[PDB]
């Protein structure tokens, strides 16, 4: 019903916005009277300095902390520094059998891809012939997978290929 | 539902009296409601 | 100097100057004892009431109310009124805005209600202690009875333009390289600044486009440096 | 003789067109503050105190308030004597319901000194 003020504040474009000031505050110092609602001092500085500078991406440790102890990840030559952030050479030390560490290179955070890659495997795999099966066993398993991600999908996949594809 | 009263603390120990029948203006009118003049309540309280 | 007036035979500056010198009160009477005629200049007055009217009129009232503070917690209180002249400055602008609101209707309202104007007594009390502060004179107690009670038309918060203090001698400084912790004249201080906000020495930080029409003589006369305010700084519009 | 619900439903309307009136001629008075100030004094005419109109509208704001809290501490009151008593009175010997009362308040006053000293025997 009171559009008025609605069509009075569509009206108050100039930028002196103080005379609302004169025109309000009067009587409302008057009936109400708390000069000081807030005495509590506010004094903080936004933003003095706050960065990481010393590692990759936290979201990539953040998930790899979750990950089994049965998985080693270790740091390969620095080609996965900032932008790919990932240099996944991991080691299958378990009561399993071991096999030839992954790379499994994925790419910046957003994630518009996933880790494997398999730059090494070209004489890693086609060498020996039970390895030549697990990998394989391992293409058929994530092409099978929709979207896999960083370390968990990838690592888990690749893990269970390994020690289904036994035989 | 009679001679109403207001008192509030704002400062460290300041808390002000007065007598809310008066509208700001008592000279002009009152509040069509609770009966105003409480009657000497000024000197009431400075007797502390 | 707004004195456009028609050739007389004195000049307008004297002629308000001896204006000091005029009949004890009803400044309604000091207004035809003087001249009422030779003061209009512009239709388009209306420049003084959103910006100077009102603080001139809480100026004076504030210099009302500090009287009954005489027991303040400083030897001159808050301030002084002990000069007499400045209170008769004042007193010219109260007879010529008493003018302008007889010509122009946009005059300065007693800010809280109840005009029955109201500046009346308010000049009346100032004359009144006028002739105990115009030369070799003491201070009155009929006129502390007359200023102590308050009537509806009486509101605060008043400006008092300052500067921040910087009182590192030996003793104390809470500051660094960058990172100011946060702890007027023509109004424009608004709760949180959405202009330029123009920073300046002491308390202007004025807008630098003003949104003006015809005030620009304020504008022109505080484009160099201030009372104070040499100090023009570019203060961020940080509005928190 | 007015009762709270009629006082209620009479104060309801008057505090509705308080509400309506006090609006407009807030929109009013900024609308002249705003021609006054902003553009040039087109709205030739004395507007209103403005101050009244909020303090009255506070002012049944409260008296509607205070009413309804009187209301609702009488059913209150009513709710709780029929729960601590039976419904009987002059029925009820008047005496017999005072000593009863007597009694009540001063087995309350036991039971809240038996928890009292219970508390300070934990202490």
């Amino acid at each position: 019903q009171p559009l008025l003020d609605a069509v009075l504040a569509n009206i108050r474009s100039p930028v002196f916005n103080h005379s609302l000031y004169r025109t309000f505050v009067p009587a409302m110092m008057a009936i109400h009277g708390p000069p000081i609602v807030s005495p509590v001092v506010c004094s903080r500085k936004r933003r003095f300095e706050e960065d990481e500078r010393q590692s990759i991406p936290n979201v990539l440790q953040g998930e790899v902390a979750r990950l089994d102890p049965k998985f080693l990840v270790n740091l390969d030559p620095s080609h996965c520094s900032n932008n790919g952030t990932v240099h996944l050479i991991c080691k299958l030390d378990d009561k399993d059998l071991p096999s030839v560490p992954p790379l499994e290179l994925s790419v910046p955070a957003d994630y518009p891809a996933q880790s494997p890659m398999w730059i090494d495997r070209q004489w890693q795999y086609d060498a020996n012939p039970f390895l030549q099966s697990v990998h394989r066993c391992m293409t058929s398993r994530l092409l099978q997978l929709p979207d896999k991600h960083s370390v968990t999908a990838l690592l888990n996949t690749w893990a269970q290929s390994i020690h289904q594809a036994c035989l | 539902n009679m001679y109403c009263i207001d008192i509030y603390c704002r400062s460290r120990g300041v808390v002000a009296i007065r007598d809310g029948a008066y509208s700001l203006f008592d000279n002009s009118k009152l509040v069509e409601g609770f009966y105003p003049a409480p009657g000497l309540k000024t000197f009431l309280n400075m007797f502390v | 100097p707004h004195f456009l007036n028609t050739p007389d035979k004195s000049p307008g500056d004297r002629l308000a100057e001896i204006c000091a010198k005029i009949t004890d009160v009803d400044i309604d009477k000091v207004m035809i004892n003087l001249k009422t005629e030779e003061f209009v200049l512009d239709m388009n007055t209306l420049q003084a009431l959103q910006q100077l009217l009102q603080w001139v009129g809480d100026f004076v009232l504030y210099l009302l109310v500090s009287l009954p503070n005489q027991g303040s917690p400083l030897r001159p209180g808050h301030s002084f009124l002990r000069d007499g002249t400045s209170l008769g400055m004042l007193r010219e602008l109260m007879v010529v805005i008493r003018i302008w609101g007889l010509l122009k209707p946009s005059c300065l309202p007693v800010y809280t209600a109840t005009s029955d104007d109201s500046m009346s007594l308010l000049f009346r009390l100032l004359t009144k202690l006028w002739i105990c502060c115009r030369d070799e004179g003491a201070a009155s107690p009929a006129s502390d009875g007359l200023v102590s009670r308050l009537q509806p038309k009486q509101p605060l918060r008043l400006r008092f333009g300052r500067a921040p203090t910087l009182p590192s001698s030996t003793s104390t400084l809470q500051l660094d390289g960058l990172t100011r912790a946060p702890g007027l004249h023509l109004g424009a201080y608004p709760t949180e600044e959405c202009k330029a906000c123009t920073r300046c020495g002491c308390v202007t930080m004025l807008k630098s486009p003003n949104k003006t029409t015809a005030v620009t003589q304020w504008e022109q006369r505080w484009i160099k440096n201030c009372l104070c305010g040499g100090l023009w700084r570019r203060v961020p519009l940080s509005c928190s | 003789d007015f009762d709270p619900v009629q006082r209620y439903k009479m104060l309801i309307p008057q505090l509705k067109e308080s509400l309506q009136t006090l609006m407009k001629v807030a929109a009013q008075n900024l609308i002249q503050n705003t021609n006054i100030d902003n553009g040039q004094k087109s709205s030739d005419a004395p507007l209103q105190r403005f101050d009244k109109c909020l303090e009255e509208f506070y002012a049944l704001c409260d008296q509607l308030e205070l009413c309804l809290r009187l209301a609702h501490e009488c059913l209150s009151q009513s709710c709780d004597s029929a729960k601590h008593s039976p419904t009987l009175v002059p029925s009820l010997p008047y005496p017999q319901y005072l000593a009863v009362i007597k009694a009540q308040i001063t087995c309350a006053k036991d039971i809240h000194t038996a928890l009292l000293d219970c508390a300070n025997k934990v202490t």
